[PDB]
RNA sequence: AGAGAAAUCAA
RNA sequence: UGCU
């Protein structure tokens, strides 16, 4: 590692990077040999001038672009590896310093450049001696003999000789101290060489059992699941408002409205209606963001962490034990089928207004026609209106959840029909949100219009009576803290249309493939297991229910739903296999339903899917 | 669920994509990972023996076990040594061309690997600041640490980096002086090298329970990179590997091969239960050693390939913030050992906040090497079928003559994977005897058709930055989705329309907005999609830039064309952008001891970017430091200028 | 030229301000080219960033601050409507500038509107994906020789004899003729990106029912599918 | 309160 | 403060 005393520090520093010495056989020796060659080049090219220019310029151990520049001016070019060490301007010839232990082997290396062979002990080859001046020979001899006692002082002889003999070889070295560290947690050496004789033992295994009947998913028991989604969904309604901006509609509603509670829940106190009215007034006077009132503490849970922690500390009793978290088991609520029916109800408006893309090829026309017909199928539906409401609400909630405001913000859920009339779906109420992480929950006070009131379906929503020009509507009011990522992903709820579109598109294109002409009007008969028996139904209705069920699976998405679907994909595949009159075999300890039954706890749509699966034939024979 | 099972005109497998949750929040993991990581660590000790004997099982250094110790009923952790030797020999004997490519990689491509590619990695725990950092920052920290401790300059090659890591370990004391100096011992540096930083795996789908992911340290990432490049080189040439290159043609071809009618077919689609926590690093050591020995590779190659797994056997997995303990309503965060729990067996392995774990592995590491361990097992004379392996998911094809012999082959497949520590899930593996219905990775196979089904829906939203680049990004993502078979005519066009609507809204151009109301009040007619005009793209036009289309169809005319593409515009003055520089190609407006270092590195990058025009086309390969290289290039570029020599020396006089 | 003194002064400033930084190895550039403490994605914040009162950061130039009550300059940051102001009542450039500022885009567009399409006919075809060249190139250039071709095109002086040898001749001269106007109008990074995109032969997995030429392989998301196939010229 | 699901948010 |  230390620099030899006979080599200048500049040459050593230049050598430090010129080649990778540490990963080569016999390191710290090839570097010294190359330093010797560079020193020879420097001594030959030392303060010698010809035609007003230096006689020798060294093409070695310097930036390559300089070599190409100098060679370009000299009408010569050299590739990378046979690069001459130095070039003589007086004679217009190039040389490479090439040390050899033996001098008898003249061995002209190449015709591109001549060689300057100087042995280790000092004597030069006859050609290189007769082509160079006396002083160069003498001082190269001095440098080489000095290197000679440097070698013999630390007996570098044989490895220097083999360095001269041939090209470098790459090696990797593991030390003795690292080797002991490496073997602390293993029974073998660095290179494992077990003494066992290679063989494959014949282990006795079990048998493969056929799935003669499809598994039956376990329907759970307990209180019916409430409606835990962010918004009402199928039970949502809108209030028609005169055309104008959002502030105009809010002003109209606030001016013509009377509020009276009809059902007050313990989860959402009826006293938080003051916050909603104050925010309506604020957003009607042109200030979306308003100050904090006393009821906001209860409405948004201000300082609820500290007081609950204090209560827990005061009520502390017993001994520390490992945390046991319990997820309450719930059964299938009866309102899932009601939501399925209501979400399929036909609306007057299209509720899906997406700008048509351009058309240039005949292929583009087919795709646009299919998309337009799909929009016609699932557009004039309640589920489309709920999707639009969710899109608007999530976007308006997310756009105001970017700073760290400590004051209440108003995000009305207002949509506009093609005529221009505003539609009051509801309202979202941001609380003080000092959010720092995308996972953190932001307090909200969701106020929105019901269509029907059911205490069992909405145990936490407070119901109020609203009078708007001789028309009465219900008004939801629920306290909910909802995260940033969920609001972001619900701001793109329109992506749910892809899967029903995929199914409809594949059906239409299968018809197009079976015949030799696209139709775009085909509405075939889809056979399904409806109410246990097998009754067919039309494609337009089937796609319409698929959209509603996918929307419910999207707004109700959690570890339970994703685990249920992931572990039910293989059972769906097995059912298809048995439909094709095929045999399904399983290994010894195989209980596929156990992977699914663990995901059925309290999710309403997981329970609904499980009931739908159970209402299907178990054996196909 | 009966709605997702059509009985006519369309297959239940064709409606398989309805069983997904594209739209909807992906679950996020909350709180400590300590319980999850301790559960992951305890599994290899639980299933090492037929009966749970964790306390005695916490004495095994090499996971070698006798054949009668293998659990044929439940999961089995560990491997049979002679089985590994024979299976590796069989995997070498067949697929010999695949191993020939490995020889060329070792002899030619391996020495040319640079450690700069280590900066293109995940977040890496830094032993200097004891905190997660981006990969380039940790890489330069470690390189500087080695330079200060080894009194030498680290070579650009990856082999040089690994050699530096090897030699730094024999030093009794190591320092990182430089205002900020911290000491290390050989044991402390060894522990830091062994330490595996673990964190929750976020935004993961298809699971009820959250898993954790462990990442290596920069002291071992070079060795891991070498081994994984070798594993990828092998796997890219074997027919049985379902890695990103194999998943395209292998499954589709296996779904299209004809079979003799008298023969008996069969597909086994399944998942490997407890894949990460059952394999032992010594099995990979032994397989790699057999591979290198049968290639005639030198001993230093063997040592280089063996160091990563040997360090893995000494891993100190980071538990995390501790276990959760309750005293009624309040909760506390407590480490393992302070109070009794269900992981009291592993208390003796607690080293500081980390825990020792010899048996078993962790996810996020040695993904490709684990695939190799699952393919040497298939190399048996009884197993005459076709196998495709991709990490913990696999599909197998049986071509037999009798059902009994098919079941014998299936059981042989189940047990041969157990000889190396790979237990397929009993409740997740399904065998279809008559013909082809199966699933692999994300694809779903039915008869001659294989249909790729996406796990995550493409983000049909602008990716930020500017309208011109993210419009192209969205169109390219939709095109990629269509090309993979996930989408088609109508689905692709609908995704295009949804993305276009979100694009027009995301730049405040839909409805009555301030920008919009500005356009019709200044008589600024809209010409571009981001301006709210009609869309110029179509399904057949996802690969074309907007402005060229609008010029060709005569939308941007000519006068507006000159003005928007003027290079001297006030507003203005990277992998597949393919967008023109225009006025709409703008940008938006957005431990502390590192910021100045970032700015210094950025300025040195800027000076290199201009003086060296060749540093963008290829990688910087030139001996010397930045100072001398830049100075010599400045001198060279000045001396080649058209200026006379007196101006040349005038310019050179001010260089210092 | 003033560029030489600009480089000299920037070099002196870098040496003065960053002593230790300049002492790093030149080959470390591939490591510290990406040194940044910045990491999901701006896609989750773009909707609010655009609606920020002063979203666009604009360099000082000649822009009117108030037009029809515009308040579009605060003296820096700009307004979201100044790109649209730069589309009418602004400054124009030469026709050659706009013709050369985009060349590969024009080539891709013209190839689209130059091929007649037959009658699309549907069937039960099963498409299998082969790796085919992504887009047509001006000349057939091997993937290994693309960096050397770019080196010859952009910086011939900073090359080496064997770099010239393993560089595909012929394509270099055409790349020069087509990139001479583009280089002077756009940045060097943009120029090299466009040039490589012109010469890159990247094999990408694409649906395939019949053998695809690069011209056909460029446009494949709509020519063939599992239910339809239209035959080109 | 609440969101939520094996443990966090309610700075 | 205006995405069907």
């Amino acid at each position: 590692t230390d620099r030899p005393d006979h080599i200048d520090s500049r040459v050593w520093e230049l050598s430090e990077t010129q080649e990778d010495w540490i990963t080569q056989v016999h390191g710290h020796v090839r570097r010294v040999v190359e330093c010797w060659k560079y020193t020879i080049c420097c001594l030959i090219s030392n303060m010698h001038t010809h035609r007003g220019a230096p006689q020798y310029d060294v093409f070695k151990w310097q930036d390559r672009s300089t070599i190409e520049w100098i060679c370009s001016k000299k009408k010569v070019q050299y590739p990378e590896r046979d690069t001459p060490d130095l070039y003589d301007n007086e004679r217009a010839v190039a040389y490479k310093v090439l040390l050899v232990s033996d001098l008898s082997d003249h061995s002209p290396t190449s015709g591109i450049y001549h060689d300057l062979a100087f042995n280790l002990e000092g004597e030069a080859e006859e050609s290189c001696a007769l082509v160079l001046r006396g002083s160069q020979l003498q001082d190269i001899k001095g440098f080489l003999c000095r290197a000679l006692e440097w070698v013999v002082s630390n007996n570098l002889t044989q490895e220097v000789v083999e360095t001269i003999s041939g090209e470098a070889k790459l090696q990797f070295s593991v030390g003795t101290t690292f080797r002991t560290l490496l073997k602390r947690d293993t029974d073998w050496d660095v290179i494992p060489t077990p003494r066992v004789e290679p063989n494959v033992p014949r282990i006795e295994g079990r048998r493969w059992t056929q799935m003669k009947k499809l598994p039956l998913l376990k329907e759970k028991e307990g209180p019916p699941s409430p409606w835990r989604a962010l918004l009402l969904g199928a039970d949502s309604e809108y209030i028609v408002c005169p055309p104008g901006t959002d502030q105009e509609a809010i002003s109209w509603i606030h001016s013509q409205s009377e509020i009276e509670c009809i059902r007050e829940s313990k989860s959402t106190p009826a006293s938080v209606i003051t916050c909603l009215t104050s925010s309506l007034q604020s957003f009607a006077e042109g200030n979306p963001v308003r100050s904090r009132i006393h009821e906001d503490i209860i409405a948004f849970g201000i300082n609820k962490k500290q007081e609950k922690k204090q209560s827990a500390s005061s009520s502390a009793s017993g001994e520390w034990k490992r945390a046991e978290y319990q997820v309450e088991e719930m059964s299938l609520p009866p309102w899932v089928e009601e939501e399925m029916v209501l979400l399929r109800s036909d609306q007057e408006d299209n509720w899906i207004e997406l700008e048509k893309n351009a058309i240039y090829t005949e292929v583009d026309g087919v795709a646009e026609g299919l998309v337009d017909k799909y929009i016609e199928i699932v557009g004039r539906t309640k589920v489309a209106s709920v999707i639009e409401k969710w899109q608007i609400a999530a976007t308006r909630t997310f756009s105001q959840l970017h700073t760290d405001r400590s004051r209440i913000t108003a995000c009305p859920i207002i949509t506009r029909d093609p005529s221009g009339n505003c539609q009051f779906w509801g309202m979202v109420l941001l609380g003080p949100h000092h959010v720092k992480r995308d996972t953190d929950n932001a307090p909200l006070l969701i106020a929105e219009i019901m269509g029907e009131d059911t205490e069992e379906k909405y145990p936490k929503h407070s119901v109020f009576s609203l009078k708007v020009e001789e028309k009465q509507f219900l008004l939801s009011l629920k306290i909910t803290s909802f995260s940033r990522n969920k609001l972001y992903t619900f701001s793109n709820i329109r992506r749910v249309l892809i899967q029903p579109a995929s199914i409809y598109s594949q059906v239409v294109l299968s018809r197009a493939a079976e015949n030799n002409s696209l139709n775009l009007e085909v509405n075939p008969e889809i056979q399904l297991y409806l109410e246990g028996a097998q009754r067919g139904m039309t494609l337009y209705q089937w796609v319409r229910m698929i959209l509603c069920l996918e929307f419910l699976m999207a707004i109700y998405n959690n570890p339970q739903m994703e685990g249920f679907l992931a572990n039910m994909r293989r059972l769906h595949m097995s059912r298809h296999a048995m439909m094709e009159r095929r045999q399904v075999f399983l290994p010894f300890g195989s209980r596929p339903e156990d992977k699914v039954n663990e995901c059925i706890i309290n999710n309403p749509i997981v329970a609904y899917l499980a009931k739908g699966w159970n209402s299907m034939p178990n054996v196909y024979y | 669920m009966n709605l997702f099972t059509p009985l006519s005109e369309i297959n239940p497998t064709t409606t398989q994509e309805l069983l997904y949750a594209y739209t909807g929040p992906a679950p996020v993991a909350y709180g400590t990972r300590t319980r999850a990581v301790l559960e992951n660590i305890i599994r290899p000790y639980q299933y090492f023996y037929k009966e749970p004997n964790v306390q005695r099982a916490l004495d095994i250094k090499t996971g070698c076990k006798e054949p009668e110790d293998i659990n044929v009923e439940g999961p089995s952790s560990g491997f049979h040594t002679a089985s590994v030797l024979k299976l590796a020999d069989n995997f070498f004997r067949k697929y010999r061309p695949a191993m020939e490519k490995l020889k060329y990689w070792i002899l030619v491509k391996l020495p040319k690997l640079k450690y700069a590619e280590l900066s293109k990695g995940r977040q890496t725990y830094s032993f200097i600041h004891k905190r997660n950092l981006p990969a380039p920052i940790a890489l330069e920290e470690t390189v500087e640490f080695l330079e200060q401790n080894l009194r030498r300059k680290i070579g650009p090659t990856l082999l040089s980096y690994c050699q530096a890591i090897a030699d730094v370990m024999e030093l009794d004391e190591t320092t990182y002086e430089g205002t900020y100096t911290i000491k290390f011992s050989r044991e402390e540096l060894w522990d830091q090298m062994r330490t595996l930083n673990t964190m929750w795996k976020h935004l993961e789908r298809g699971r009820l329970n959250r898993r954790t992911i462990a990442t290596p340290s920069m002291l071992i990432r070079g060795f891991v990179k070498i081994v994984e490049d070798a594993a990828k080189e092998i796997l890219e040439n074997v027919p049985t590997s379902g890695v990103p290159v194999g998943g395209e043609e292998k499954l589709a071809k296996l779904a299209s091969k004809q079979t003799f009618h008298t023969a008996v077919t069969g597909e086994l689609s399944g998942d490997q239960e407890k894949f990460n926590e059952c394999l032992d690093p010594d099995a990979m050591r032994l397989m790699w050693t057999v591979f290198l020995r049968k290639l005639g590779c030198p001993d230093w190659i063997m040592e280089l390939f063996n160091i990563p797994f040997m360090v893995f056997k000494s891993k100190l997995a980071d538990m995390g913030e501790g276990l959760v303990y309750t005293k009624g309503k309040l909760t506390d965060r407590k480490p393992l050992g302070e109070m009794p729990s269900e992981f009291d067996d592993l208390v003796r392995n607690v080293v500081g906040n980390s825990i020792s774990c010899r048996l078993g592995m962790f996810m996020g590491m040695y993904n490709l090497t684990s695939t190799l361990l699952a393919l040497i097992s298939i190399e048996r004379e009884e197993l005459t079928g076709s196998h495709v392996e991709s990490s913990d998911d696999f599909i197998h094809f049986f071509n037999c003559k009798t059902h009994e012999e098919m079941f014998k082959q299936a059981e042989t497949l189940r047990l041969t994977l157990k000889l190396v520590g790979i237990n397929m899930s009993p409740s997740k593996c399904i065998l279809i005897s008559p013909a082809g219905i199966g699933e692999f990775n994300s694809k779903f196979h039915h008869r001659d058709f294989v249909g790729n089904v996406a796990t995550e829906l493409p983000a049909l939203v602008p990716n930020g930055t500017n309208p011109m680049t993210d419009l192209a990004m969205g169109l390219n993502v939709i095109k990629h989705s269509v090309n993979t078979g996930q989408m088609n005519l109508c689905t692709g066009a609908l995704a295009m329309r949804i993305f276009n609507h979100a694009y027009k809204y995301a730049y405040m151009a839909l409805g009555v907005t301030r920008r919009t109301r500005f356009m019709e009040e200044n008589a600024i007619t809209p010409l571009l999609t981001n301006q709210g005009a009609s869309p110029v793209h179509s399904f057949s036009t996802m690969h074309l830039d907007e402005v060229a289309l609008r010029r060709h169809l005569g939308l941007l005319d000519e006068e507006t064309l000159r003005r928007i593409l003027n290079p001297n515009n006030p507003v203005t003055q990277i992998m597949e952008d393919y967008s023109v520089p225009s006025c709409f190609k703008y940008t938006l407006s957005r431990h502390k001891a590192l910021l100045n270092k970032e700015e210094r590195y950025q300025r040195v990058t800027s000076i290199i970017n201009k003086l060296f025009p060749e540093v963008l086309i290829q990688e910087a390969s030139a001996p010397g430091t930045v100072r001398e290289s830049l100075k010599r290039r400045l001198e060279l570029v000045v001396e080649r200028s058209d200026l006379d020599e007196e101006r040349k020396k005038r310019i050179l006089s001010r260089i210092f | 030229e003033c560029t030489l003194r600009a480089l000299v002064e920037e070099y002196n400033g870098a040496c003065k301000e960053a002593p230790k930084e300049m002492s790093k190895q030149f080959t470390d550039y591939n490591t510290f080219k990406r040194y940044t403490t910045s990491k999901h994605a701006p896609q989750m914040r773009l909707v609010y960033s655009v609606r920020k009162p002063w979203p666009i950061s604009m360099t000082p130039s000649k822009e009117i601050p108030l037009v029809f009550n515009g308040t579009k300059l605060k003296d820096t940051r700009a307004n979201i409507v100044v790109p649209d102001y730069w589309s009418k009542y602004g400054s124009q450039t030469s026709l050659e500038v706009v013709n050369a500022i985009l060349y590969a885009e024009d080539l891709k567009v013209q190839r689209f509107f130059s091929t007649e399409w037959g009658e699309i006919r549907y069937g039960r075809m099963l498409p299998f994906r082969k790796p085919v060249q992504a887009c047509p190139t001006i000349e057939e250039v091997n993937p290994a020789s693309i960096p050397h071709t770019l080196l010859q095109v952009f910086c011939p002086q900073y090359t080496t004899l064997d770099s010239k040898r393993k560089a595909h001749m012929g394509a270099v001269e055409k790349l020069k003729r087509v990139m001479e106007p583009i280089c002077k109008v756009q940045t060097q990074e943009s120029a090299v990106h466009i040039a490589r995109s012109l010469i890159d032969s990247n094999k990408k997995w694409l649906p395939t029912v019949v053998d695809h030429t690069p011209r056909t392989a460029e446009m494949a998301h709509f020519l063939c599918s599992k239910y339809h196939y239209v035959h080109t010229n």
